[PDB]
């Protein structure tokens, strides 16, 4: 995705809500200095024409998959119980409950990714040219 | 005027189009086969052609060259001329007629040969089969003899010349781009390259187009050379089919297509297995042949001590806190190598590599040409009994005709001035 | 591994011996032809393409040199100045 | 053939130390740490073969 | 002769990360996590056989 | 965010161990604090892309050919 | 006396220029097969050319030279002189 | 060299280094210049008394470089010799080389079209060689540290 | 089963009936942003003609087996 600088300002603003940001290549070039975007490697945070680069970006509770609500919820519920009332008895069945529900979610994530060793592979799929 | 309404160029540049797809196959046979052997229009003195990861296709191509070479012309007689039509005449009565005739046409092949050794066409021949092998085909002209001289057969590569053919198969029209130094022009060239216009330096390189087509008034072959748009007057001339010493051979020929394809395109996706799998074999290595110590942290041995120390030095330290990175893919390196082994032997018997008895052969034998000749038949397709077709029989209508005007010729009676041509096996007995 | 596999190919393409040319004691037309069979079934055809640029003009500069020396009893320049053979038919008799 | 380095993030070992180091270079590090992705695929090879 | 890559959710190895980086790319995951499925009928085809 | 989390969760094991010791948070934070160690490991080797063939200075120079 | 116009001075360098990857590749070469053959511009005298650290390409390099000049040249003639007076007429006549 | 008697008559070898050559694409040579150096004491007579015209003393073990440029000629296709000493010409020393008979034989192992100059066997699998020596350079800096 | 924007709004609902959504091959592209159906690969929100993908739906605690 591209991000888009302030044609005066002529600097990306990296805001908190930007949980990762990371370079499409191998090596990450961008990094945050007083809230914007840094070019470590230029040791300039001044860009023209944008940047693409990877981004993890916040979103609700909802706007969430179903498979990710119930483990945010019972990873949730594990610390709500430690930090007020913390119940040895209840305590020991959520985190039986939260390794379920991380099996569950990557479950998901192999579902949903369907990441193909042959051909969805970058260094893989070229050799497979005949 | 047909065809050459156009011009020489534009019709050279208007068939560049259909010529690419052929290019682009040739540079890749040429990428994994030896790849000096067909370059890139671009690269010229600083290309620093790269070696392939596999070495199967190189061998395998000088291999099958050299073995079609033996085959195609061996060091003895490989020409026979017979006599037909009228042999009903000639077999049946007149015995002293067919001793007398049979000598006679053996001085011509024997005659033949010294030309063609002489003048050094087995050199430019070779070079042709290993062009044949790797692009998909190669154009060989003969240029006239002129007085008592030496001069080689000239070779064009597929980037060089272009044909154009129907489904009949054909040759409609073919055009040639030779480049040529000013000073390096001939006489009549280089005058009428001058009255064009300007001052020629001798460096200064020009390009000639010789274009041969079929006018639709006649069956004859006309060709013309022109320089910057203009014809030079003593280029125009008309050939027979039979006769035109601009020889266009394709190895592996196609019903509709003006070109040959190369034997190596068949492997050429199999080679490309081949050598990605021996591309990551080296890498591993590589990866292998690096020496990092893994220190423990946790580990009491310091590396300052054991690299200051010298040769027999007590160090304290613990053995097991010093450990080597290693490269852990040896279930990966077994497969993919048995792999690459299969491979290798399924290339080895297409290009001929594997041969017990043709390994060691101290002198040219008959039936060793016989033998090598078998082989090319048994494996490798009928390329021996298409190629040779293609290339040995015309070279002989071809030269025979060139030589005979230059030659004397005795007094030979009816067809014995024209014999019909046999070549490749069926000539050698 | 990696390594002796690397030159196992090098082998091959340089032809390191394997008793092809080092049996024998001695030195004969038909492992000359031997040898000039080999050089053609690896190398490409530098055998062939040294033929022509190197043992064929060597040979034209000395006939002609050779020529004041030594005067050929046939007047006619053909006969002084006959075709050059640089091929594998110059090895051997004939 | 593809080469994949597969390392344990609970490891101590980084790999920026292993990558800049030059050969023959001691490295803070464990050899359990780093591990490479094989395809165990040998009883389907064999059968297959 | 089919590949299928078993992925152990309660592992740390994630497929997104394999299959996007290049060869010998330093990777965070663990090897035990990766397997492939296999045809176990070892017994069966030397007694068909 | 990666490293933010894991400092605020070192910080917060850290805060009941020194001043007001609870058994029962301590053993869940500890628990906690592995896991947001390996997730910062984990941003490290993505954000980095090291290459072992091409990316290191050694190799690199024997791969070119 | 167009080529000559500047002297063999200027061509000789400007040519010498085109041939600069040509030495380069021999000196590349030649660094691994054997440093001695096709020794560099600068060292001489106390160049100490450090040896291979594999001998295949300099046991393959003098084999190769060996092996061609047994074919190429050897004791036996190497020259057919074939002689043509006429094409055809000579040994007719 | 020429016979030039029954005295002992070596062939001089040119290394790609000393000497330089221009080819079309036609694969002829256009001109083609040698560079020798040679001690002023062991110059040529013909080339010492150039030498001395040119002016200027010269120490017996100082060298001079001399360069013999053949080119075609424009009008006729014949190869033109001279020497040059200094940026001069020798006198006499001029000569017109039989037509495709001069005494230097340019030679290219492997010949590629539109390329002047020939490229090494060795190229070929140069890249081979190098990486077993990057392979038997670490498997003895291994044996070096056991 | 496909999915059928408004006519003027061109845009689909990611309504809280909808347990999941999946492409119908693989590598999914469809993820809820705002509400409304997004394709992340296209970054366009904005549909036509439908989409289809696998759908689950919430049923009551009866219709299940």
């Amino acid at each position: 995705i591209t991000l888009l600088p302030d044609v005066y300002s002529n600097l990306i603003v990296y805001s908190d809500d930007y949980l990762s940001l990371m370079s499409t290549s191998g090596q990450s070039i961008y990094v945050n200095r007083g809230g914007y975007v840094y070019d470590r490697t230029s040791q300039s945070d001044r860009f023209d024409s944008g940047i693409t680069v990877n981004i993890i970006r916040l979103r609700d509770y909802d706007e969430m998959p179903e498979c990710f609500r119930y483990w945010i919820v019972t990873k949730a519920s594990r610390q709500f119980n430690n930090r007020f009332f913390g119940a040895p008895e209840v305590e020991g069945v959520l985190q039986e409950e939260e390794d379920e529900a991380r099996r569950l979610c990557m479950e998901y994530e192999m579902d949903y990714g369907g990441y193909n060793m042959l051909d969805g592979d970058a260094f893989t799929s070229g050799l497979l040219t005949r | 005027t047909g065809l050459a309404e156009d011009g020489a160029k534009s019709v050279y540049e208007r068939l560049k189009n259909d010529r690419a797809p052929y290019e682009t196959r040739a540079q890749n046979c040429a990428q994994y086969t030896i790849p000096s052997l067909f370059p890139k229009d671009s690269d010229n003195a600083s290309t620093d052609y790269q070696t392939p990861w596999q070495a199967v296709g190189a061998r395998g191509l000088n291999n099958l060259a050299s073995k079609l070479m033996l085959a195609l012309f061996p060091m003895q007689t490989w020409m026979r001329l017979t006599i037909s039509e009228y042999e009903a005449k000639q077999l049946l009565s007149d015995p002293d007629g067919l001793a007398k005739v049979d000598e006679g046409l053996s001085m011509v092949e024997r005659i033949i040969m010294n030309y063609i050794e002489s003048n050094s066409y087995r050199v430019t021949l070779f070079e042709a089969l290993k062009q044949l092998v790797v692009a998909g085909n190669v154009l060989l002209y003969l240029p006239e003899p002129e007085g008592s001289n030496y001069n080689p057969m000239k070779l064009y590569r597929l980037s060089s010349y272009v044909v154009q053919r129907d489904a009949f198969g054909n040759v409609l029209q073919m055009v040639t781009r030779d480049q040529i130094a000013f000073g390096a022009l001939p006489e009549d060239i280089r005058k009428a390259v001058e009255g064009q216009g300007g001052e020629k330096k001798a460096d200064e390189t020009i390009d000639v187009y010789t274009h041969i087509y079929l006018d639709e008034d006649s069956g004859e072959y006309l060709r013309y050379e022109e320089v910057e748009g203009m014809e030079v007057q003593g280029s125009d001339g008309t050939y027979p089919k039979e006769a035109c010493p601009y020889i266009p051979i394709r190895m592996v020929r196609l019903d509709g297509e003006s070109y040959g394809r190369s034997y190596i395109e068949e492997y050429l996706g199999d080679l490309r297995s081949l050598e990605n799998l021996q591309e990551a074999i080296v890498k591993m290595s590589m990866i292998s042949s690096k020496v990092i110590g893994l220190v423990n942290p946790a580990g009491i041995t310091q590396p300052r001590r054991l690299t200051k120390a010298q040769t027999g030095d007590f160090v304290t330290g613990r053995p097991e806190d010093i450990s080597f990175l290693q490269l852990e893919k040896q279930a990966d390196f077994t497969v993919a190598k048995a792999v690459s082994d299969a491979i290798e032997a399924r290339l080895s018997f297409a290009f001929m590599l594997n041969s017990a008895v043709q390994r060691t052969g101290e002198r040219v034998t008959a039936e060793e040409i016989r033998y090598v000749a078998s082989e090319l038949e048994d494996t490798l397709g009928g390329v021996y009994s298409i190629l040779s077709q293609e290339l040995q029989l015309p070279l002989v209508r071809v030269l025979l005709k060139q030589l005979q005007a230059t030659q004397q010729i005795p007094e030979l009676p009816k067809e014995a001035v024209e014999p019909t041509i046999s070549t490749g096996l069926e000539a050698i007995g | 591994a990696v390594s002796d596999a690397i030159e196992a190919r090098l082998s091959f393409a340089f032809m390191l011996n394997s008793a092809v040319q080092r049996t024998g004691e001695r030195v004969t037309a038909e492992e000359i032809r031997y040898v000039a069979s080999e050089l053609e079934d690896t190398l490409g055809g530098v055998y062939s393409i040294l033929s022509q640029e190197l043992q064929l003009p060597l040979v034209r500069v000395l006939l002609k040199q050779l020529q004041a020396t030594q005067q050929i009893p046939e007047l006619p320049k053909e006969a002084v100045e006959p075709t050059i053979s640089t091929g594998l038919e110059a090895i051997g008799r004939g």
